[PDB]
C-alpha cells in the first residue's frame, strides 16, 4: 500500500 | 475555470467539499486556487493533494475493476468502456502534472514544497504507468522514477529522517519500485532503510511528532510484511 | 447524448458501471437507454433505478452537510456552495422526473411498472421537497403525495401485500408523512398496517420470496422502533 | 429510513 492520502 | 472566484473563497469552498464527500469539486476548486498564480502554504498542498489523490483513486479502482473483467473475457463493450475510464484518469494525471509544472515545481525554492510537489510529480507518473501499454511506457517508468529520485536526494540532504513527507515519499517510491519497476529487492530495502533511520530518529520529536512519524512507519512495516 | 450507442450496449455498461461504483455514468448509460423508447424490463427499471439514488444519494448526503455548516454559520461561500449542490440536485430530479414523463409512466401498463414508475415520482418530488423553500413548496409536497397515493392505490388492487415494490412503496411513502407531511401519525400507521398485512401472506411465498419480503418489512420494523 | 435502493 501507499500513503492513502485521502483526507486532509 | 474559476478565475472569477476569490483565492481565499476557492480555498474555503476546497475545504467544504472535503466535507461534503464533493472530491471533484475539491480538485476543481484547488486547481482553480493554484492557478492564482501563488505559492501554496503546507495547509494549502495537503487540499490539492488529498482532493486529487481522492479522484483518480476512484478512477483507479475502476479501472482495476474494468481491467479485470476484461482480462476475464479475453462485445466491445467492456474494452469501450475500460478505456473511457483509462482516458478519464490519464486526464486527471495530466492535468495535475501541468499544474506542477506550471509552475508549481520552478517556484518551490524549501525543501518542504519542493519535496512534495516532486512527490506528485512521482505519484501521478505512477499512476500513468500502472495503465500505459504503448510506446512510451518506458520514458512514463523513468519520468516517475526521476521525480521520485530528486525529491529522495532532497530529502535526505534537508529533512530529518522521521519527517512525514520524507517518509510518504519513501513509501510510495517503494511501492513505484515494487510494482512498477519489477525491483522488489529496491523496495525491500528503501523500506527496511528508511523505517531503522526513523526509530533511531523518534527520540528528538514531541508527542504529537511521535504519533505523525511512527503511523507512517507502521505502513512500511506492513508492506514489509507482506513483500517479506 | 448516448443517441449513438445501441439500446443493448447502454444497458451493458451501465451494469460493468455498477460493479466500477461509477454512479453518474451508470445514470448517463440508463438515461440513455430509457430516451430509445422502449419500454424497460423489470431489470432495466432497477438499473435506472439504482443509478439515480446513488447519484442523488450523494448529492443529498453532501447538501444535508453544508446545509447544517451554514444553520451554525447563522462570508457568502458556504451559502454559496450549498446552492451549487442544491441546483445540481434538483437538476438531477428534474432529470428523472423528465424521463418519467417523457414517456415511462403513460407507456406504462402493467401494475408492476405503472407501480415502480410513480413510487419513482413520489420519491424524487420528495427529494426536491426536502430542499424546497419558496412559492411552490406546497405544490412540489403535493406532487410526491399525489404520486405515491396513485401508487398504493394500484397496488393495494393488483399486488400481494407481501410484494416487495408495495412494501417498498410503503416505506418510502411512510417516510414521506414522517418526515415531510408533518404526518407522523399517518406514518406510523401506514407502516404497522403494512407490516401486519405482509406477516400475515407470508406463509403463500418460497423460501426465496420470504427472504425479500421479510428484509423489507424489517426496514417497516426499524422505522416503527425509531418513531414509537 | 426510507429504501436504500442503493445495489441492483
Ligand atoms: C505523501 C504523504 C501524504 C500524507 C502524509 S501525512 O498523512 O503524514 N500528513 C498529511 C497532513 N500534513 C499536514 C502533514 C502530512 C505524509 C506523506
Ligand atoms: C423501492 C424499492 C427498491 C428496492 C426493492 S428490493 O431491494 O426488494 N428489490 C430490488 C431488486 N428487484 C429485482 C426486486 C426489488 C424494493 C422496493
Ligand atoms: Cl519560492
Ligand atoms: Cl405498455
Amino acid at each position: 500500500g501507499s500513503i492513502p492520502g485521502r483526507r486532509s | 475555470a474559476m478565475g472569477s472566484m476569490e483565492r481565499a473563497s476557492l480555498i474555503q469552498k476546497a475545504k467544504l467539499a472535503e466535507q461534503a464527500e464533493r472530491y471533484e469539486d475539491m480538485a476543481a476548486f484547488m486547481k482553480g486556487a493554484v492557478e492564482k498564480g501563488e505559492e501554496l502554504s503546507c495547509e494549502e498542498r495537503n487540499l490539492l493533494s488529498v482532493a486529487y489523490k481522492n479522484v483518480v483513486g476512484g478512477q483507479r479502482a475502476a479501472w482495476r475493476v474494468l481491467s479485470s473483467i476484461e482480462q476475464k473475457s479475453n462485445g466491445p463493450e467492456v474494452r469501450e468502456y475500460r478505456e473511457k475510464v483509462e482516458t478519464e484518469l490519464q486526464g486527471v494525471c495530466d492535468t495535475v502534472l501541468g499544474l506542477l509544472d506550471s509552475h508549481l515545481i520552478k517556484e518551490a525554492g524549501d525543501a518542504e514544497s519542493r519535496v512534495f510537489y516532486l512527490k506528485m510529480k512521482g505519484d501521478y507518473y505512477r499512476y500513468l504507468a500502472e495503465v500505459a501499454t504503448g510506446d512510451d511506457k518506458k520514458r512514463i517508468i523513468d519520468s516517475a522514477r526521476s521525480a521520485y529520485q530528486e525529491a529522495m536526494d532532497i530529502s535526505k540532504k534537508e529533512m530529518p529522517p522521521t519527517n512525514p513527507i520524507r517518509l510518504g515519499l519513501a513509501l510510495n517510491f517503494s511501492v513505484f519500485h515494487y510494482e512498477i519497476a519489477n525491483s522488489p529487492e529496491e523496495a525491500i530495502s528503501l523500506a527496511k532503510t528508511t523505517f531503522d533511520e526513523a526509530m533511531a530518529d523518534l527520540h528528538t520529536l514531541s508527542e504529537d511528532s511521535y504519533k505523525d512519524s511512527t503511523l507512517i512507519m507502521q505502513l512500511l512495516r506492513d508492506n514489509l510484511t507482506l513483500w517479506t
